[PDB]
């Protein structure tokens, strides 16, 4: 916002806010895989006990 | 729709734009950042001199 055109700055921040959100979107997907793996063992742990 | 009619001095027609500043973009008419509608500018070195 210091020197760029404010319509061009919003385009510039659009490609940055999508890049930051895609890193968060990848993170939520990676936890969903890991939550299903532990639930396969938690139901095994409840089966064991 | 609305219409305006100015007299500029040469080079600072390019600063009439949604966001850019200058001499007559700070103490004169200044366009907003959501400018829908646009600019019809020619070379009138034929009348106003």
């Amino acid at each position: 916002f210091s020197r760029l055109d404010p319509p061009e700055a919003e385009v510039q921040i659009d490609r940055l806010i999508t890049g930051r959100l895609q890193s968060l979107q990848t993170y939520v997907t990676q936890q969903l895989i890991r939550a299903a793996e532990i639930r396969a063992s938690a139901n095994l742990a409840a089966t064991k006990m | 729709v609305y219409a305006d009619s100015f007299v500029i001095r040469g080079d600072e027609v390019r600063q009439i734009a949604p966001g850019q500043t200058g001499n007559i973009a700070d103490y004169n008419y200044k366009l907003p950042d959501d400018f829908t509608g646009c600019v019809i500018a020619w070379n009138s070195n034929k009348l106003d001199s």
